[PDB]
Order: C-alpha cells, then sequence, then structure tokens
C-alpha cells in the first residue's frame, strides 16, 4: 500500500524537506523491518540518490551559526533549524553526512535560544505552520516547544558530544523545566511529547507518568479534536515514549488502533505524522522479539 | 467433597483479545463439565485495576456459566499479579464472600508471566499463600514459555510440585488433572 511516499523535493525553504521526509522515512521503515524483497532491490540507492539531492539542496541556504531558516538573509527560525536535524537522525542509517555541522548549529541554539530556566521561545516563527503538526493554536506557549527542542537535540545525542560539550546542559535543564512543570498541563499533545523527552532522560517515573498514562482514551489513543494528525502523531510520541520503558502491555492496544486506522503516509500538510507514523512502527519491530 | 476454586486471570494489555476470548471459553468449559461435590467457583479479573466478577454467593445463586461468562470484558492495563493474589485470598477467600469452612482452596492463575507495575512483589504473596493453604495452579498463555523470565515467574506463582501445578492454556488436560487430583481426595 505504501507506494506513495517517495516524493520529489522542491521549494525554497522547506518543501525540499517536505519531500525529503517521505523520501527518508520509507527507507527507514522498509530497511529495519527487512521488507526489501517484493520490489527487486535496485532502487535503494535511488532514494539515497534522491536524498543526496535534497539534503544537499537543503544546504544551499546554510547560516553562519549553521542555523536554518527557510530564508538566509532572514533571522533564522528554530523549528526548521532543529527538525531538519531530526530528519537526519534517520538518514544516518544509509546516507553519509558530516557531523561538525549540527554541533555548530546547537552551539547557537544554546547560546541564543535557551533561557536560564529551560524555556525555549522560538525567536522566529515561520510562514509554514502546516508542516509543524500540532503546534499552531495551542495555548501552552512554550511547553510543547521546550520538549520538541529537547527531542530534536537528544535524537542526535552521542553525536555532538565531542565537538560541543555544552549540549548536555541544554538537555538537562530543559527536561528539568519539564519534570517540575510537566504535571500541570491540560492537553494530551503536550502530555505526549514531554513525556517522551523525560523518557529520553529516563525521568518518566512518577505522577508525571500517571497524567501522561491517564490521558489514554480507551488506553489506545491520546484524544483531542484538533486534527487526527495531532492525535496520530502524539500516539506515535507516546509509543516511542513507551518502548523506552520496555512496556509490553499497553503497546498492542496502540498497535491495534494504529493498525486499523489504515494510514500509510500522504498529503499536503501530512508531514509530521508521516515521519512519526512509521518511525515508531519501525523502532517497534526493532525491540519486539518476533 | 469440600472444594473452593478461585480464578486470578490476567486482564493486562499484554493479553491479546483472542487470549481473552480463549480465557473465557476455557474457564467456562471447566465449569460446565465440573458440577461436582458442590465445587465452588470465584473469579476476579486483574490488571492495573481489579474486578471481582462474582464472589462465591453471587456464584452460588447463579450456576449457569455460559450466561455468566460471555459478557466479561477486558481492562487493558498493566500486570499486577501479586497484588491480585493477596486480594483473592483476603477477599474472595474470605467467608464473608461465600467461602465455606473446611473447603479445599485452589487458585487458577491465568497469566502471561510478566509482572509489571505491581507495587507489590512476588516475595510477599506466596509464603502467605503457603501459610494459608491455597493450592496454586498457573495457566500460562501466549508466548509464556518462549523466553526465560516469563516462564520463571510462572513457577514462582505455582506451588510445588510444578509438574502438577503449572500448566499450559491450550492443554485441556489441567482440568482432568485437578479432576483426578480431587477424584482421589
Ligand atoms: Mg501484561
Amino acid at each position: 500500500r505504501l507506494k506513495h511516499l517517495i516524493v520529489t523535493p522542491s521549494g525554497c525553504g522547506e518543501q525540499n524537506m517536505i519531500g525529503m521526509t517521505p523520501t527518508v522515512i520509507a527507507v527507514h521503515y522498509l530497511d529495519e523491518t527487512e521488507q526489501w524483497e517484493k520490489f527487486g532491490l535496485e532502487k535503494r540507492q535511488g532514494a539515497l540518490e534522491l536524498i543526496k539531492k535534497g539534503y544537499t539542496q537543503q544546504l544551499a541556504f546554510r547560516q553562519p551559526s549553521s542555523a536554518f531558516a527557510a530564508f538566509v538573509k532572514r533571522a533564522p527560525s528554530t523549528w526548521l533549524t532543529a527538525y531538519v536535524v531530526k530528519v537526519f537522525s534517520l538518514a544516518v542509517n544509509l546516507i553519509a553526512i558530516d557531523s561538525q555541522v549540527l554541533c555548530g548549529a546547537v552551539k547557537w541554539l544554546i547560546l541564543e535560544k535557551q533561557k536560564p530556566d529551560g524555556v525555549f521561545q522560538e525567536d522566529a516563527p515561520v510562514i509554514h505552520q502546516e508542516m509543524i503538526g500540532g503546534l499552531r493554536n495551542n495555548n501552552e506557549k512554550d511547553m510543547a516547544l521546550t520538549a520538541f527542542v529537547l527531542i530534536s537535540l537528544q535524537e542526535a545525542k552521542d553525536i555532538c558530544e565531542e565537538q560541543v560539550n555544552s549540549l548536555p546542559g541544554s538537555i538537562t535543564k530543559a527536561g528539568d523545566f519539564l519534570e517540575a512543570n510537566y504535571m500541570n498541563l491540560q492537553r494530551s499533545y503536550t502530555v505526549a511529547i514531554a513525556g517522551y523527552a523525560l523518557a529520553q532522560m529516563g525521568r518518566l517515573k512518577g505522577p508525571l507518568l500517571n497524567k501522561f498514562l491517564t490521558t489514554a482514551k480507551d488506553k489506545n489513543r491520546w484524544e483531542d479534536p484538533g486534527k487526527q494528525l495531532y492525535n496520530v502523531e502524539a500516539t506515535s510520541y507516546a509509543l516511542l515514549a513507551l518502548l523506552q520503558l520496555k512496556d509490553f502491555d499497553f503497546v498492542p492496544p496502540v498497535v491495534r488502533w494504529l493498525n486499523e486506522q489504515r494510514y500509510y503516509g500522504g498529503g499536503y500538510g501530512s508531514t509530521q505524522a508521516t515521519f512519526m507514523v512509521f518511525q515508531a512502527l519501525a523502532q517497534y519491530q526493532k525491540d519486539a522479539p518476533d | 467433597e469440600d472444594s473452593d476454586i478461585a480464578f486470578l486471570i490476567d486482564g493486562s494489555g499484554s493479553i491479546i483479545p483472542h487470549d481473552f476470548r480463549r480465557m473465557k471459553e476455557f474457564v467456562s468449559t471447566v465449569m460446565e463439565q465440573l458440577k461436582k461435590s458442590k465445587t465452588l467457583f470465584s473469579l476476579m479479573q486483574y490488571s492495573e485495576e481489579f474486578r471481582i466478577h462474582f464472589t462465591f454467593k453471587e456464584f452460588q445463586n447463579n450456576p449457569n456459566p455460559r450466561s455468566l461468562v460471555k459478557p466479561i470484558t477486558q481492562l487493558l492495563g498493566r500486570t499486577h499479579t501479586a497484588t491480585g493474589i493477596r486480594k483473592v485470598v483476603r477477599e474472595l477467600f474470605n467467608i464473608t464472600n461465600g467461602a465455606r469452612k473446611n473447603a479445599f482452596k485452589i487458585l487458577v492463575v491465568i497469566t502471561d508471566g510478566e509482572k509489571f507495575g505491581d507495587p507489590l512483589g512476588y516475595e510477599d504473596v506466596i509464603p502467605e499463600a503457603d501459610r494459608e493453604g491455597v493450592i496454586r495452579y498457573v495457566i500460562g498463555v501466549g508466548d509464556a514459555f518462549r523466553s526465560e523470565k516469563s516462564r520463571q515467574e510462572l513457577n514462582t506463582i505455582a506451588s510445588k510440585p510444578p509438574r502438577d501445578h503449572v500448566f499450559q492454556v491450550n492443554n485441556f488436560e489441567a482440568l482432568k488433572t485437578i479432576q483426578n487430583q480431587l477424584r482421589e481426595k
């Protein structure tokens, strides 16, 4: 069913990535899951070819602190600045990229994009808030951000540890700001993502857990009405947030639902969920003894 | 000819509904063909939370199993087995719930062998089950024998000997095995 995910990257600032994510999440599900037997196997490099065409094009507009906006001369953002960084954590599977570039990016994101208290104010919102998934019209100003930064950073941990020894601080105090101020949230989206980052720091043990655990509607979804992309994405956040405590109880429910929705990636805007949909379906089969 | 049998069934999310389907069709068939010597039955479904579906009285008033068992549904939580153990013997195996003086106490734990999230450990709830004399069979399900800790948690639930106490779910022999184990009692 999944034949509609290798897509042509394009667009000035991020559409290349918009096309790079369905071109990078396929080779990440398909590979780890040993599903390279129906097609014939002559395309695998075609994607890496496709990837070396877009990520490279994504570098046509580097910024001096290795920062990333859609636009160079502009004061650059932080969602595309760190999210293309996270689209690369799946690239390391096959593509050959260098590593000093991200540590030269993070040095700025801690020197000029974190407050003494663990806040992360996106000092440049973007013009494309449809690529961002469920980050548009929530009230919770910078909780969802402070953890979305933390997960982007911690995805490529044990990578920028040599070149930049500042990073572990930004991770810790951001997650501290989370744990002391994670319980007092209302929505499940913010519940889901920040649970996972404390799970990344191993710190998701306690009532902070209960709220996140609680919020499960029928134990197989984090229910909100904003968009299914918000729910399906945060379900894939909690699922990754679940594999990290090695739970094998609450996982099949999710799996069941996540395998009756019959979502296989696709559509304008369907950018965040696409990534998460199969990133978590893939790490699942990596842990689950089959 | 005195006999009180309890059921401590896992209802955690690690139980797939077919396992749960198969639990209900299994626990029933034990009942239907075993109206013997006034054998008394109690069940409780356990998970993160717990549900006494019937005590002995609620059971004594209605003997029709198929009517009893069809509606039972799943809880989809974690696996608090040991905390479900002490609650059975303290609540289901209380006379206040129908337990008869001088009856043989047997508990049939239907679980998948993965204790999880129980604030109580296993070391608390077994030697009390010994000091209080419940015969503890374990009916392990799904993938319970594939790995190591899952089958070992089972022999830690069952009493000794395990060759007469630990059984597989699919085998329809365990009931005949208690049937003959009572038949000679
Ligand atoms: Mg379980």
